[PDB]
């Protein structure tokens, strides 16, 4: 079999394949994580460089691992893809041997470990794939975001962004977001999003796309319309 | 291009010589052993302050009488810790006992080398493991990427680590307390730091045989970070 | 020990190309012509026999070969190549179709089964594209006669008449002045005669040429009476007597 | 220079760089002595700390209770070669009910280097060792190089300045050979013999390392104020 | 798991002041067919061991090339191979012994019960018994098949414990087992009247005794038994 | 058909004291009726102050032994010559039994010492790894001769003090190491007499601080 | 043998008897039957004496891995589940176990599972098990209320192995008792059967079958 | 030994990109125009044939449009033998998934697992990834009538018209000019002819030089039919559009 080291380390203690990994991400979509009082809201950047586009059918960028957890990503489409099934067949074995479904955190402690493997194991090449894993713990109402990159480390986030310009929106969700006051509504935590994502977008139209994760399992995405009407409320608040 | 095993002309491993240069860029952890246990701390240092600090884990226990901090490429600890813990727990199970704290490193010590065209690349971390063991009572380790270990009265790894090296030399005597090496330990953090000190962004933790490893609680090391404060405008 | 080149040798450079299947196509620009014809009553397929020395026999060296009882083949480029390419077209007419279906294989997927070892070659690890393309004439109950062309990418095509190798493109064309949907087996070995003689340099005879046709059912070569169903191989390779026949009337 | 890139290829000359390579990592090793009379054979060794604040790393290691070897470079390749020695030991009690001879403990160990220098893929040990002793033709001393070279002598030194020791013993041939029932004149003699080799520091009670097996002698390491008499 | 074919019965041994005794017949027997008159069943091992086995002769044949591999492969390497680094008794024991229980263990055993005899290094006798289970022990006085019901209580009458040894000479202790070899001779069904039998010895080393017989028999006796109970004539 | 396993005879008493312990055993080997040795030695000292034996089929008994004494050796290579505790030994031993389950060492084996108080231990296995810690046990061909014997005299089982009538039991006063081979002797005296597979000689091994020291007796050799 | 568990309000109750035996021949009257998986779990012993004992303590260290990694302490559910995929694998091969595993946590309150060697896993409130199941089974029944103090409910624990010590010939020799908390499980003796018999007898009025 | 011959097919350049995957595209760039439209009451496939010869034997021939199943067909733009491959592959998938269920294999299935397949090639084994770009027209009775599109990083997205090969950047422009949501796909044969005729680099478009197909619910009530056009119906229909 296929053996060669691929991720090794450089004379200045550097591994460029991981790096090289992290430019992949930069490339991306930008995506970006908000948790608020009683729920957690994940936005994504949709490119309008593709219109003739078949929304219905075309892959949808927030994908559900379980009934109760969600995870999004930035950078190749394709390799997000085998994490996300992973990740799926390890959320059902956890429940059949532990009988619970996985904490948020366990969650991310896998996908993280997947990512790390392709680092240094042979033949491999890492992932080009940054996540963001959201949702609540069984029983639990206590609102859980965390982020992994393609290195293997994870960590917990009161809000984060991933992708193409998530300096820009990391910049207004640090002096935007308080934490001693998080965003106490639904309401109140997508507008905060969609704000950030309308620092970076373009349009306001088919280009933002906003899922909110509540507790006990209660997932939904937004349409067209109902985002539409945030991006109109936000502007004309705007003109003043 | 070249071996992933390769020596240089002068005896020494590429790829070892390279992950050492990693663990320098990692963030500072510090421990101190004494007669009364064995301290350990840690510089979280955080990339931003949305990232909830408290999910920085840079300190793990591996079995009750036996705890360890990281340095470097932190995701390649992961696989070393489950190693760690399964040795230790494998050992209690074949032997109805604890583990020495010098058998332990060894065999997290064997994984390092077992890299080739086993893993592709050397880890890109350092360990501190300290513990307790009823023959050689209170230890401390440094376990390397080349596979080497040695015991140590105080130790200190990371980016600021030659500047608290030579600071350990100067402090450290035969009779320290625990309180004496936890503000010991908070001191030099504080001084190689970039960002101030305090309980959010540092953590200590300490390993007794009455007690155990025990991670201590952002309010325990606000007080010692107090103290420590007080003492130094004392004079 | 072991295979360690576990990696491609063929890739895509910056332009696109697959650097190796281009070059095993220009080891086959250079092997020797060889052609086929398709007539309403059989195909043709004929190539010159390039003797490397006087002494050596160039009966012993066998350019068309029989795949089938009613499938045969002809090469240009690396002689080699197509030797052991014959040796695996016919193991794999048995192991994949005969051994299944109790039937040998109807042209069009003897030649994709080729096909596919030639595609692994330019994908596998450790391995080159093999150099030479193939010409492929056969007949089956359903669809009739048949022409295909395999190339070293493992791509395949049908042809009415074509050629390949040295003078692939002078002999094209002539083929084209030559050819109508109306042509008689008879009319066919003739074109492909004349066709042959112009990429020839030295002598043109029966011992000089290889050719063989796919026709009718010869139950004299079938070795056996008794099963009406039997009616024998349409693979049939002419000798240098019949071959020489056909120049005087040329 | 364009033919140390792995151990699969010979220089122009017909050298094996990567072999010299690790070589090369001996002799920036601590100081290790080997010497033996006809009853005895004795280990003597320099530790070296990485500080004040660190241990000395042990350098002695037990093989079986009548051998056991000192080493010189990468600490873990020795833990690699002893762990395989402590087995080949071990198959030889268990299956044969027989000591394994410290001459074919040499050749085992010789053609395990050798696999090493002559495959893709591996690297060469980087340790040096010196094995002693006491076997039914009496004491021995060993020199293990992992190119794979094995050589039995009288007394020996590997490691950095280990050249001062090596020409005392020479001198001292005829003497120490001869001591013969005295164990601690036999180890003085090491412990002079390794000072040749020693600059700017000394030996110390937890720098010196010392290792004895012999005729009614299991073999034993010796290491703190187990020492001080001989310092 | 087989069945033995051609098979070996009884092997003798004994020890004595200053070495061990031991013997076997020449006979190679097909169930009741006698049918193999000329098999050595004693394999000596340099000049110091002699290995004694029974049971089935292929499997026999095969320890034979095993041990004829084994001094092969002493000797390679070895300048005291013919010295201090020689085979000894114990290691040769040793080494079958591991090699019977492995094949035990394995479900496909070496069909044969074997006594290994020699003198040690020290001048000590060596004397100890193995078979295809993987059993051992040892014991001033060993013997396989008939020859554990029949040859160990004579050969016990000489030498009865430990204490009995050095008051046991190289006369007396011959005597017995030649002795032991005629009694079974006139009661083990499948044995043979040709034996050979080996002596090691501290001081006079291994001597090896071929075509030997069995003799000085009492038959004459038979001549006045008649009938099996009232017949006169 | 091929029966990979064997019966060796042999008995087998451990009996643990105050600051002792002993381990005894006869010394016959035997298979059917026969008579194998009358001297082949069956209690094992095995290196840390730890004496083992291994009774029943004796190939495996033999391996078993083997195999431990292998794991003492190891026990030190990997934990820098630290000593192994009786406690430390029974859960190994538990280990190298339970390895073979689907084809077991067909043994009943018993190790005796100290534990880390200085006190003295006995601990019984069965042949997939079973273990328990014990102040008696007997084991082997005559176990079912010995031990009742044993319940009587050593822990005074239905002894009751005279006067009382049944109302208060014989308190349970220690007995020395002199005491506890008085009735070592006595039982495989007394097994030797009933049960054919038990004679020839008795070896006892006894564990102290000091170290391991033997005794041997002679018995009836019908 | 017989070994008992059951929930009540105060939490669980574990009681076994102490008898092994080889045929007719009483091997040991000292065996302990409860293995202390760790200071929260126990688990009883019934069929395998090794099978029960080995993985029972190498369930033990499943556990301590569980709440290493995870940082919290492991349910009853995902405890037994352990056992029972650990020896489903084995199904065939000829394991012999019968074992209750019991514990006490926060998400479950008092809870036991019946783990057997063919693969059966039975959550439930009481369970009985051995050649005595049937006889300790009778007095649970008839005596048991959710509403039991601990007092009352060790008592009958500690009187249904008798019943069953009395009447099965291979369950006696002594009683051990065992009270499961939330923090932990608590030692409650050791109970000879032959002292314990005549002393309830008298005190219970029971046994009048038996002269005393 | 063998590590210096090793292209190294799986690795990111500096920038973040799969070499090889880019340059298989620009591979791709150059294979005959494929287009897919998708209309309300069907799908439509349009492919043309390489610079192709008078010899050629036309009606036995297929190098663009294959059949997966009754309900789903691909268009091919790339190395055709390297396409055969992942074909099968994909014939072998949908028989297995009838198998298991009983239900022939959701359009999205089909086309998820043999982007799989590609993307494997693309992180580890150190082979060349698969020269192959495919257009997806199929039907189930979830999603009714499906447009996809795969390419070599595996990566693959949903289309209501969409072309792969040469000239797809003219060809988009012309699609996204003409095609409305409530389109027929009598109308989205003649759009699909008409791109192909514009964007072609051969002189004049013939039935020769064209393969057409299409996935209809004209099938007799409540089921799906693919015609697989001959070519004398390709003459037919560039004659009725006006082409020719
Ligand atoms: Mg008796």
């Amino acid at each position: 079999g296929y053996d060669r080291a691929l991720s090794i380390f450089s004379p200045d203690g550097h591994i460029f394949q991981v790096e090289y990994a992290l430019e992949a991400v930069k490339r991306g979509t930008c995506a970006v994580g908000v948790k608020g009082k009683n729920c957690v809201v994940l936005g994504c950047e949709r490119r309008s460089t593709l219109k003739l586009q078949d929304t219905r059918i075309t892959p949808s960028k927030v994908s559900k691992i379980d009934s109760h957890v969600v995870l999004s990503f930035s950078g190749l489409n394709a390799d997000s893809r085998i994490l996300i099934e992973k990740a799926r067949v390890e959320a059902q074995s956890h429940r059949l041997t532990l009988e619970d479904p996985v904490t948020v955190e366990y969650l991310t402690r896998y996908v993280a470990g997947v990512q790390q493997r392709y680092t240094q194991s042979g033949g491999v090449r890492p992932f080009g794939v940054s996540t963001l894993i959201a949702g609540f713990d069984p029983r639990d109402d206590e609102p859980k975001l965390y982020q992994t990159e393609p290195s293997g480390i994870y960590s917990s986030w009161s809000a984060q962004t991933i992708g193409r310009n998530s300096k820009t929106v990391r910049e207004f969700l640090e002096k935007n977001y308080d934490r001693k006051e998080p965003p106490a509504t639904v309401e109140e935590c997508v507008k905060l999003t969609v704000r950030s994502l309308l620092e970076v977008v373009q349009t306001g139209a088919k280009n933002i796309e906003i899922t909110v994760v509540k507790p006990d399992s209660d997932i939904v995405a937004l349409s067209s319309e109902e985002i539409n009407q945030y991006v109109t409320q936000i502007e004309q608040e705007k003109q003043e | 291009d070249r071996g992933v095993s390769t020596f240089s002309p002068e005896g020494r491993l590429f790829q070892v010589e390279y992950s050492l240069e990693a663990i320098k860029l990692g963030s500072t952890a510090i421990g101190i052993a004494t007669k009364e246990g064995v301290v350990l701390g840690v510089e979280k240092r955080a990339t931003s302050p949305l990232l909830e600090s408290d999910s920085i884990e840079k300190i793990v226990e591996i079995d009750r009488h036996i705890g360890c901090a990281m340095s470097g490429l932190t995701a390649d600890a992961r696989s070393m810790i489950e190693h760690a813990r399964t040795a230790a727990v494998t050992h209690n199970l074949y032997y109805d006992e604890d583990i020495n704290v010098e058998s332990l490193t060894q065999s997290v010590c064997d994984l390092a080398l077992r890299f080739g065209e086993l893993m592709s690349r050397p880890f890109g971390v350092a360990l501190l493991i300290a513990g307790h063991d009823a023959d050689d009572g209170y230890q401390l380790f440094h376990a390397e990427p080349s596979g080497t270990f040695y015991r140590y009265n105080a130790k200190a790894i990371g980016s600021g680590s030659e500047g608290a090296q030579a600071e350990l030399l100067n402090e450290w005597h035969s009779s320290l307390t625990l309180k004496e090496a936890e503000l010991l330990v908070l001191k030099i953090l504080k001084q190689v730091m970039e960002e101030k000190l305090d309980e959010n962004n540092a953590q200590l933790s300490c390993i007794t045989k009455q007690d155990g490893f025990k991670i201590y609680d952002n309010e325990k090391t606000a007080e010692l970070i107090k103290e420590l404060k007080e003492k130094e405008a004392a004079e | 020990m072991t295979d360690r080149y576990s990696f491609s040798l063929t890739t895509f450079s910056p332009s696109g190309k697959l650097g190796q299947i281009d070059y095993a196509l220009t080891a086959v620009k250079q092997g020797v012509t060889s052609l086929g014809i398709k007539a309403t009553n059989g195909v043709v397929i004929a190539t010159e026999k390039k003797s490397s020395s006087p002494l050596a026999m160039s009966e012993t060296l066998s350019k068309v070969s029989l795949l089938t009882p009613d499938i045969g083949a002809v090469y240009s480029g690396m002689g080699p190549d197509y030797r052991v390419l014959v040796d695996k077209s016919r193991k794999v007419a048995h192991t994949s179709y005969k051994r299944i279906y109790g039937e040998y294989p109807p042209t069009k997927l003897l030649v994709s089964e080729v096909a596919k070892i030639m595609q692994e070659a330019t994908q596998s690890g450790g391995v080159r594209p093999f150099g030479v393309s193939l010409l492929i004439a056969g007949h089956d109950e359903f669809n009739g006669f048949s022409l295909y062309q395999v190339d070293p990418s493992g791509s395949y095509f049908p042809w009415k008449a074509t050629a390949i190798g040295k003078g692939s493109v002078a002999a094209k064309t002539f083929l084209e002045k030559r050819w109508n949907d109306e042509l008689e087996l008879e009319d066919a070995i003739h074109i492909a005669l004349l066709t042959l003689k112009e990429s020839v340099e030295g002598e043109f005879n029966g011992d000089t040429i290889e050719l063989a046709i796919i026709g009718d059912e010869n139950p004299d070569l079938l070795g056996y009476t008794g099963i009406p169903t039997d009616k024998g191989p349409r693979f049939r390779k002419l000798t240098s007597q019949e071959i020489n026949d056909r120049l005087e009337a040329l | 220079n364009n033919y140390d890139g792995d151990t699969v290829t010979f220089s122009p000359t017909g050298r094996l760089f990567q072999v010299e390579y690790a070589l090369e990592a001996i002799k920036q090793g601590s100081v290790t002595v080997g010497l033996r009379s006809n009853t005895h054979a004795v280990l003597v060794a320099l530790k070296r700390n990485a500080d004040e604040l660190s241990s000395y790393q042990k350098k002695i290691i037990k093989c079986d209770e009548h051998m056991g070897l000192s080493l010189a470079g990468l600490a873990p390749d020795a833990r690699v070669l002893s762990n395989y020695l402590r087995q080949q030991c071990n198959y030889s009690s268990l299956v044969f009910n027989r000591k394994l001879a410290v001459e074919r403990a040499g050749h085992l160990l010789c053609d395990k280097a050798q696999k090493n220098t002559q495959s893709y893929g591996g690297r060469p040990y980087g340790v040096g060792l010196l094995i002693i002793g006491y076997d039914k033709s009496g004491a021995h001393l060993l020199e293990f190089q992992p190119s794979g070279n094995v050589t039995e002598l009288y007394g020996t030194a590997i490691g950095a300045r280990s050249q001062g020791a090596k020409t005392y013993l020479e001198r001292t041939l005829d003497t120490f050979i001869k001591i013969d029932g005295n164990p601690d004149e036999l180890i003085k003699a090491g412990v002079e013999a390794i000072s040749q080799s020693l600059r700017d520091e000394s030996l110390t009670v937890d720098n010196l390392s010392i290792a004895i097996v012999g005729k009614d002698t299991p073999f034993t390491i010796y290491d703190g104020e187990a020492v001080a008499k001989y310092i | 798991t087989q069945q033995p074919i051609v098979t070996g019965t009884s092997v003798i041994s004994m020890k004595y002041d200053n070495g061990v005794i031991i013997a076997a017949d020449n006979l190679g027997s097909y169930g009741s067919l006698l049918r193999f008159n000329g098999v050595e069943r004693l394999i000596p091992v340099g000049d110091n061991t002699v290995v004694g086995i029974s049971g089935d002769i292929s499997d026999m044949q095969h320890i034979e090339r095993l041990l004829k591999d084994l001094v092969t492969e002493n000797a390679y390497d070895n300048p005291l191979a013919d010295a201090e680094e020689a085979l000894e008794p114990s290691y040769i024991f040793e080494y079958l012994a591991t090699v019977m229980y492995q094949r035990r263990s394995k479900m496909n055993p070496l069909w044969n019960a074997i006594i290994v005899a020699g003198v040690q290094s020290n001048g000590d006798q060596f004397l100890r018994y193995v078979n295809l289970l993987g059993v051992t022990y040892s014991s001033p006085t060993l013997a396989t098949g008939f020859g554990a019901h029949m040859a160990n209580p004579l050969l016990r009458k000489v030498v009865d414990r430990e204490s009995d040894i050095p008051k046991t000479t190289v006369q007396v202790a011959e005597e017995a087992i030649v002795n032991a070899m005629r009694v079974l001779y006139y009661r083990d069904a499948r044995s043979s009247r040709n034996f050979s039998l080996a002596i090691i010895d501290k001081n006079t080393g291994l001597t090896f005794k071929k075509n030997l017989q069995v003799e000085n028999m009492k038959w004459d006796f038979a001549k006045d038994i008649k009938g099996y109970g009232t017949q006169k004539i | 058909q091929f029966n990979p396993y064997g019966d060796n005879g042999g008995t087998i008493l451990g009996i643990a004291g105050e600051d002792f312990a002993v381990l005894a055993g006869d010394t016959r080997n035997i298979t059917d009726y026969s008579i194998n040795s009358r001297y082949e030695p069956k209690v094992f000292d095995c290196g840390d102050n730890i004496v083992m034996s291994a009774n029943g089929f004796a190939a495996d008994g033999d391996a078993l032994v083997k195999r431990f004494k292998n794991s003492v050796k190891w026990y030190h290579f990997d934990h820098n010559d630290k000593k192994l505790s009786i406690n430390s030994a029974a859960r190994n031993i538990q280990h190298l039994l339970y390895g073979k389950r689907f084809f077991p060492y067909y043994v009943h084996t018993i190790i005796a010492g100290l534990d880390e108080d200085g006190k003295g231990a006995v601990y019984s296995f069965d042949p997939v790894g079973s273990y328990e810690r014990e102040q008696c046990r007997a084991g082997g061909a005559a176990a079912s001769l010995i031990m009742p014997f044993l319940d009587n005299q050593v822990n005074f089982k239905n002894q009751y003090e005279p006067g009382t009538n049944g109302k208060v039991k014989k308190p349970l006063k220690y007995l020395s190491v002199e005491e506890v081979i008085k009735l070592v002797r006595d039982s495989f005296t007394s097994a030797t007499e009933r049960h054919i597979q038990v004679g020839d000689g008795l070896e006892i091994l006894i564990v102290t601080k000091d170290g391991v020291r033997k005794e041997f007796y002679e018995l009836k050799r019908d | 043998t017989t070994t008992l568990a059951f929930r009540f309000q105060g939490g669980i109750i574990v009681a076994v008897d102490s008898r092994a035996t080889a045929g007719n021949w009483v091997a040991s009257q000292t065996v302990k039957k409860v293995i202390e998986i760790n200071p929260f779990l126990l688990g009883t012993m019934a069929g395998g004496a090794a099978d029960c004992q080995f993985w029972e303590t190498w369930l033990g260290s499943q556990c301590r891995l569980h709440e290493l990694r995870e940082k919290e302490r492991i349910s009853v559910a995902a405890a037994s589940k352990i056992l029972s995929n650990l020896v489903y694998q084995y199904k065939g091969a000829g394991l012999s176990m019968g074992t209750m595993i019991c514990g006490y946590t926060r998400k479950e309150g008092p809870t036991i599972y019946y783990v057997d060697s063919d693969g059966t896993r039975l959550k439930g409130d009481i369970f009985c098990v051995g050649s005595g199941q049937t006889f300790a089974y009778g007095v649970l029944d008839s005596n048991y209320k959710w509403d039991l103090s601990v007092e009352d409910a060790l008592y009958l624990g500690k009187r249904s192995i008798l019943a069953a010590a009395h009447r099965d010939a291979y369950s006696g020799g002594s009683v051990n008792l065992y009270h499961v908390t939330e923090d932990g499980w608590i030692y409650h003796g050791n109970h000879d059967v032959g002292e314990l018999f005549w002393k309830v007898k008298e005190e219970e009025g029971s046994f009048n079958n038996v002269i005393g | 030994g063998s590590r210096r011959y090793d292209s190294r097919t799986t690795i990111f350049s500096p920038e973040g990109r799969l070499y090889q995957v880019e340059y298989a595209l620009e591979s791709i760039s150059h294979a005959g125009t494929a287009i897919g439209i998708m209309a309300s009451d069907g799908i439509v496939l349009a492919a043309e044939r390489k610079v192709t010869s008078t010899l050629l034997e036309q009606d036995t021939s297929t190098e663009k449009l294959y059949k997966l199943n009754d309900k789903i067909a691909v268009a091919v733009a790339g190395l055709t033998a390297d396409a055969e491959i992942l074909i099968n592959t994909a014939r072998i998938h949908a028989q297995n998934y009838l198998k298991t269920y009983n239900e022939d294999i959701p359009v999205e299935i089909l086309v998820r697992r043999l982007s799989d397949i590609k993307q494997g090639y693309t992180q580890h084994g150190g082979l060349r990834p698969f020269g192959v770009s495919f257009i997806y027209a199929g039907y189930d009775d979830r999603y009714g009538y499906q447009l996809y599109t795969s390419n070599p990083s595996g990566n693959y997205t949903g289309w209501k018209a969409i072309s792969v090969g040469a000239n797809t950047s003219a060809a988009q422009t012309l699609l996204q000019m003409d095609y409305k949501d409530d389109m027929k796909v009598d109308d989205a044969i003649e759009l699909a002819l008409k791109t192909l005729s514009k964007t072609t680099d051969s002189s004049a478009l013939t039935y020769d030089r064209l393969e057409f197909a299409t996935i209809r619910k004209g099938a007799n009530d409540g089921e799906v039919y693919q015609k697989i056009f001959k070519p004398q119906e390709i003459k037919d229909i560039l004659v009725k559009t006006g082409i020719t």
